[PDB]
């Protein structure tokens, strides 16, 4: 055991972790892949998302060079901040978070011609900014990008350890989304400018696509059913007057608590979702329906041929052109 | 930006325009002599008032936010009050409130013997 | 003679060397876990984790640290963990954790003569748990804790219960509000990563939901509306503004009951048992409303006809709604 | 100054703070007593309280003996944390504080006969389970217990300072309390067994009752008002039906939404409090009034006099059977 | 010369006993303390507390750090803080406070020839402020900040506030949406403890509630909601669905008014003076109703009678709340 | 050869004192300020703050950092940045900030051969911005953002933005849900407080709010509302229905567009003129009301007084209308 501890004396026996491996000399190449163990819930009001990464960087480290017994040593991740490591930190990140429970989660492997394989577990809360134009039957591309914060493209190169479509690996286990469906990813590097130089970084787009279930079994469903009782009312007679008077005043309250539990969905846009639209033209067919009943009403004496003539009518009129209301918003939407 | 005018015993300090950036309103006075004196100030809305030493309990300040106006009231006045004066606005970060540079907007230079 | 014991704590300290696990290079070191659950805090259905405290107790022998001549087990102040190699263990499904540090740090150190050491620990920790709520409120849950070495492979550590099924205490004396756990499960195995194979406990619970707050607030209103709609058909048919207003109400604070009942738990696409009831009666009751409004239409023609079915409206909706609930009862229970 | 300076370095010369006092040689014997500053909000929905108290404890080490120109030092917290100190944590906290502002709100004294004075502010959040089958009309104990975590009974062990009755000590003006009276306090101390030994454990008992005032001007006062205004439809005359009709709806809907709403105050439980059990009787008398109204108007056309009869019966039975309810239930419910 | 500075630092803190405060053993260290308020955050009748946000200054005098042959006072990194003796001072009535640290911990050691130290924080505390909403919304609450000394007693340490009434200054920086200050005080006394006498100095501030938001929100709607439940008075006693619908209406907005602002409220257990309003206009509608219902009680019998209590009642109902009204603003204002 | 650059680094912070500033004692260090905007997150109305993301650059010049013989921009580990003097630097007016630290701190050290420093930092601040409310929602906003010294005054340091207007970049490609960004203004200037003059740098946004929703939302419907109350005084009294529903068709809509105002409005109990606007055309529409059932009451008897009533009514509200529209467009608009 002595052994070891004369190795790693002799390797951290002059050895500055604050130079970067060939300061001066060459390029260092980080190599760096993802494990996603979790696609965390995504935030439609913040517009962030959550994921929580095994985070993998392997770089050659010349300083580190040994011979012994073993091939690889696999050792405490105290001794990560005993040598330097590169300082990646990710571009559009809010608050993320270094497990340290119940050890920092971290490993550091050293192989015996220098090689380094460091790795952490991460917790990250991204930026996905969304066009909300087809809510709630909308796809986005939340992306994660991450670089080099100190150490421009001459000094410090990011890559993957292997093909781009398979250096970025999603658990099996790892979806906890509640309301959208990952379709895939896309990874791809590229370089970034700053007032401070030029970087590189790497970039990984997950795709996904929200779920209309939800909505079908919340909103829309009963905006029908309300609009529908609401036409209902054509088909009394017209001295009833209290009887469609309750009509109009019920289905004007029940959309009003449609529409409010509906709203706080969204984030507080300033233009207008499909959602509105839906129930902008609810309140419409309702309102329509109410003034149709009145001004029935208003004929009701003076010329009674014309107010039941109108009604006839209306009874015709408002579950057609609710239909065709229906059926061209769903055709437009659904094929957009 | 923010123009006052002073009308004016009692003084009459009235402001136009971004009235909101600057909520604190202040009195300075020079003697022939001498430099600026700070004299009081008012929040324009809080309606808090603080005044110097030399002159409590002998001059008010009062603030009505129906016409944009401030009030600073001069009572048992005394010979060695010769100087002219100047209203003020100050920034809501300008920092503390008895110095003259941290006062953005001066009102026109009044003599009062 | 405790200058004695200091002499011994200092040589056993002098040349440690905290980088290194015991037998380093050699045979894997055995690591035995007990649990010692405190209490399961909020099991959160909208954030899909549960809260679990417990004192977490870690054994391993470390022959550098074996000592001869002092005839106890010295139990040393928490700060000396800093100085010893301990186990890298972490769970894997947790996402907020911390270790209690009042008035000092919630950790225990002892030591015993051959080389024994007990690393003990009180956690409290959120711990993701996905949901299958397709039977809510009459579903089963199945949450887990993972329990995982990290930077040591199978070739360098393995873990496992101390004590077989004993292993973990004090699960008997939770009381869930709202769950009540029908049975935990001890599991060992091993996890392949890219990087290697690491070993894994599993501490499982399987947690089944009480009906009786369910029963209380949430299917009783619906039945209670349903039966007020019921109540239509004995009002006379000329009341008309009596009888639409009776339907109309009842068929809208059904669909405001449905509202309600929905924004409670997260946004899932399915629908939920208790959605599919409050459904069903919410149709039964738009049913009798259109019965009612399809007899006063036709009244006039033919008063005997539509009169007629007044008595059936009376009969056959109980039955018909007895029916569905007998059906949908056997079918989730 | 200097002097000081001196006797201070002596004490710590060749102290080791990983061992007890009397390690080997007999049990360290720990003196507690706690001053509540302030007994914090309750929050029953989380089944937990919170409690800002001043933790001393005092204790004797020989190791810290000495003889100088003062009897007491009255140190500066630092020197703390480089002596021997007892782990002692509260066994149902959950998320406990110790203050840092401006500094560690701690104090440390030292008398010339090695006799450690060490006390600390905490701010301690702690479980206090509940049995709320007398809702909204129930007393509580919630306790607080606290031990030490590493030593067991043979070598550190907690007595109080004085008697147990007046060695925890609640200041006058500190009720952080809404809904709730602090009646007083109980005292004790026993013996816990873990897997890793025994333990000594010091509890303390707060007992708390619950405030009626709210929930009377909330939920038991409209209730009161719904059902009183569903039996004021037994006084229209009956060529009135709409009106009746009318008058039923609105309250058989009042009462199902203060049903629905009431139950969102409390936390998820799987049995019926008091106020479940008024509100079930208060939905059930409106239910009844309406049924009584639909039964006189079946009898209106074919049975005058028998329809006459039974709303003049109603106008007597319904008050007189709701009056009788509501004493009986705050008979049973307000000396339980 | 940079050289001879660092010296006489370095001499200044060679053989600097941190552990003891200046005159160890001897009369006690007197301090002086001002503070600069920056804003007033937020005032939580929920959480029954208040965000404060300040600089805090110390003022002291240690002989250990007086240095000669430098005219100069010296201005020195705060990380020195760290090496130097700080009284430690506490907020007895605080439940979440911090120092500021971005970019670095905003902290001030300043220095001169005679020993003087000043000492200066950023602090943001949440002090708890106990509130009597038993005239909400025209209250007037009474905030206070408690600042004394953890560790030293009276025989060690000393407050006081540096300038007297000057000692707290930015008082007009204050800018609540709903409250404005209308008075400060500076308190000085000594606080006794079972382990001693401790100085204790006291900020406090009373602060008045705006109406206007309230009137706009609250009163109005009443008023106009009772105003309109009148018209029942005015309408003939043959239209039975009208009068009863008005009334209903009347009585189940009255019942909802205050329903956004009462839940930003504690669940206090006596009655503000907004809900004796409400429960005022309450009863005046419900009698409005009960009075139609006798009215067509009593309507087939004696018609006369009838509509003298209709003629009656549009007198008397106005004028009693207008009484009402008055002795309600002369009693409350 | 790493060797002489690590003996050049050693030589260099070998005797280095942090605690003196550079060109202690002699001429001010200038700081030069750069600030790329990543991201402005959220503006609250109800918290009076806004929460922004920045990339922070101060670059200074330190003699004692001077090296040669390396021609290199030496860039350091970010860990350096504690063994090096730097700026205490802190922003006035925010309520928390952080640092990013994953993976590591977000830092960075920059060394050149003339001993120039560049220190860079990664914050996210939430910063208070004081707002005007009572023109919403056509009130403009501006929000600033502070940059001071917090223990060295003018005599030591002093602040300038590097390259002008060019310091700031990034604000033009900001999207915010609410406000659009019209200009953004750089200022340098000296504050006073009572220890003395300190520099200061301001960079303040002007934000207007998006206003076409709102007018679509809320005033639109509201005079078609108050338009649509006057068609009932054309409206004959004999079919008094027709006037109902009408009226309750108003009053109806007129709660919906309060309610939901409600909801999009953020909870800050102060007023707004949107809800004197409101009030204002429910006051409208209440008249009306009671002014029908005055007719109600009136034309039984006198139907010569009703349609007299009627007929002044139809000219004495719009005007009215018109006369209230504009007072409310001088005072506020
Ligand atoms: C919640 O849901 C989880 C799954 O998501 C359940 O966890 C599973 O629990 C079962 C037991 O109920 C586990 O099955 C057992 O696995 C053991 C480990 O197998 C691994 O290691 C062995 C070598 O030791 C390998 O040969 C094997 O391939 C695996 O790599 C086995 O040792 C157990 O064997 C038992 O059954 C076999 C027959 O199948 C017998 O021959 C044995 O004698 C013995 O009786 C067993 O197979 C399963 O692995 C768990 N899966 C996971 C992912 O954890 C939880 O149980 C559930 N919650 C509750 C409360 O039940
Ligand atoms: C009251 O209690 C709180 C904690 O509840 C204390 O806050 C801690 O203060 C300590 C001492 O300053 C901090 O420890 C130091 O952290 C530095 C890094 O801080 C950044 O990164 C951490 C995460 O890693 C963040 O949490 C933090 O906000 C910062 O962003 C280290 O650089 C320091 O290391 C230095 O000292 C060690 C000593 O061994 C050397 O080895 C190093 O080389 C280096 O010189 C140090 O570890 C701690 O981070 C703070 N925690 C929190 C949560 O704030 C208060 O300070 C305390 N009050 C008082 C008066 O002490
Ligand atoms: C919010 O509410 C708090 C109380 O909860 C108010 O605080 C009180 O403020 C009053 C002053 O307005 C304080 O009264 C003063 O106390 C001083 C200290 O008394 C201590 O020390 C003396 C010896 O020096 C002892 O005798 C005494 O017992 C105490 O131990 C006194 O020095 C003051 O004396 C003044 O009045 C007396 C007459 O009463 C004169 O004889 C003196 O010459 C002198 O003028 C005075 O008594 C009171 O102590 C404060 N209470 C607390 C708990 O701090 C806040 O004022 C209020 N907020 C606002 C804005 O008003
Ligand atoms: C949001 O609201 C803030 C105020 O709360 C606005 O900030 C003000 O912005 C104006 C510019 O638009 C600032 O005015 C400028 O101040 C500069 C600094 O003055 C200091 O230094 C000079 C000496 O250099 C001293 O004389 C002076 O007393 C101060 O100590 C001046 O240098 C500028 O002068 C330029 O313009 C003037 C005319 O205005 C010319 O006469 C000059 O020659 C020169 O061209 C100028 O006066 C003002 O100081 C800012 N106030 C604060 C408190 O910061 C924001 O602009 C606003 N947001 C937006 C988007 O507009």
């Amino acid at each position: 055991t002595t052994v070891f501890t004369r190795i790693l004396d002799r390797l951290l026996d002059g050895y500055d972790n604050r130079l970067r491996p060939g300061l001066g000399e060459r390029v260092t190449e980080v190599k760096t892949d993802i494990f996603v163990t979790s696609f965390g819930p995504v935030s439609d009001h913040d517009m962030e998302y959550t994921i929580d990464v095994f985070f993998r960087q392997s770089w050659k480290d010349e300083r580190l060079k040994f011979k012994g017994p073993m091939t690889v040593l696999r050792l405490n991740n105290l001794m990560a901040s005993k040598i330097w490591t590169p300082d990646t930190f990710f571009h559009n990140g809010k608050k993320s978070v270094a497990h340290n429970m119940t050890m920092p989660n971290k490993l550091l492997r050293i192989t015996e011609d220098g090689t380094l394989l460091y790795t952490m577990r991460l917790t990250v809360r991204a930026e996905c900014p969304m066009h909300l134009e087809d809510f709630p039957m909308d796809a986005h591309a939340c992306p994660l990008k991450f670089g080099s914060y100190a150490y421009t493209r001459a000094e410090v190169v990011y890559e993957w350890t292997r093909e781009p479509a398979r250096s970025v690996v999603v658990a099996e286990d790892g979806s906890r989304l509640n309301q959208y469906d990952l379709l895939g990813q896309t990874v791809d590097s590229g370089i970034v400018q700053s007032s401070t130089g030029e970087y590189v970084v790497m970039t990984t787009h997950f795709h996904l696509k929200r779920k209309i279930g939800y909505f079908v079994i919340q909103t829309y469903l009963p905006c029908i059913m309300t609009v529908i009782l609401s036409q209902v009312s054509f088909w009394l007679n017209r001295e009833s007057v209290p009887a469609r008077t309750v009509f109009g005043v019920t289905t004007v309250l029940t959309m009003t608590t449609l529409s409010i539990s509906a709203r706080n969905s969204l984030p507080k846009v300033a233009y207008a979702t499909a959602m509105d639209w839906f129930i902008a033209v609810c309140y419409a067919f309702v309102f329509s329906a109410l003034i149709e009943f009145a001004t029935v009403n208003y004929f009701t004496k003076s010329q009674p041929a014309r107010a039941a003539k109108i009604d006839r009518l209306s009874r015709i009129a408002f579950p057609l052109l609710f239909g065709i209301f229906n059926l061209v918003y769903w055709a437009t939407y659904l094929n957009r | 930006q923010v123009q006052l005018v002073e009308s004016g015993l009692r003084l009459s300090c009235a402001a136009s325009g971004h009235t909101f950036n600057y909520p604190i309103m202040g009195w300075f006075r020079q003697a022939p002599g001498k430099e600026r004196e700070f004299v009081g100030a008012i929040s324009w809305s809080g309606g808090s008032t603080s005044y110097a030493d030399s002159v409590k309990d002998r001059f008010t300040i009062s603030r009505d936010n129906a016409k944009n106006t401030v009030y600073l009231e001069m009572n048992n006045l005394k010979p060695e009050d010769t100087a002219v004066y100047y209203c003020a606005a100050k920034g809501r970060y300008s920092g503390g409130l008895y110095y003259p540079t941290n006062y953005d907007y001066w009102g026109q230079g009044t003599q009062v013997t | 003679n405790m200058s004695f014991v200091k002499e011994t704590v200092d040589k056993l300290l002098k040349g440690y060397d905290i980088r290194l696990r015991p037998d380093f290079g050699g045979p894997p070191v055995c690591v035995g876990m007990n649990i010692d659950i405190a209490s399961i805090d909020m099991v959160s259905e909208v954030n899909m984790d549960y809260t679990l405290t417990m004192y977490f107790q870690q054994y391993w022998r470390d022959k550098r640290l074996a000592y001869s001549g002092i005839p106890l087990n010295l139990t040393l102040d928490n700060r000396v963990a800093d100085q010893l190699w301990v186990p890298d263990t972490y769970f894997l499904n947790d996402k907020k954790s911390f270790v209690h540090g009042v008035t000092v740090k919630n950790r225990m150190i002892r030591l015993h003569p051959d080389g024994t050491v007990l690393y003990g620990l009180r956690i409290t920790t959120t711990a993701a748990c996905m949901m299958d709520l397709r039977r809510y409120p009459l579903d089963e849950q199945n949450c887990t804790l993972e329990i995982e070495s990290y930077g040591y492979t199978t070739d360098d550590i393995e873990f496992y219960w101390r004590g077989g099924d004993k292993a973990v205490t004090g699960v008997e004396r939770i009381e869930l509000p709202q769950f009540s756990i029908v049975e935990h499960r001890l599991v060992s195995r091993n996890v392949v990563f890219a990087t290697g194979a690491y070993p894994r406990l599993s501490l499982s619970f399987r947690l089944k939901r009480n009906i009786g707050y369910f029963i209380l607030q949430t299917y009783m209103p619906s039945i209670l509306i349903t039966i007020l709609s019921w109540v239509s058909f004995w009002i006379n048919y000329d009341a008309s503004a009596a009888r639409v207003a009776l339907g109309i109400t009842t068929v809208l604070t059904m669909t405001t009951i449905n509202t309600h009942l929905r924004e409670t738990l997260p946004k899932i696409p399915y629908v939920k048992a208790i959605d599919m009831y409050l459904m069903g009666c919410f149709v039964f009751v738009f049913l009798a409303l259109l019965e009612y409004a399809f007899v006063n239409y036709i009244f006039f023609s033919q008063p005997a006809r539509a009169a007629a079915i007044d008595r059936w409206s009376r009969i056959v909706f109980p039955f018909t709604f007895s029916l569905f609930n007998l059906v949908y009862w056997l079918y989730y229970v």
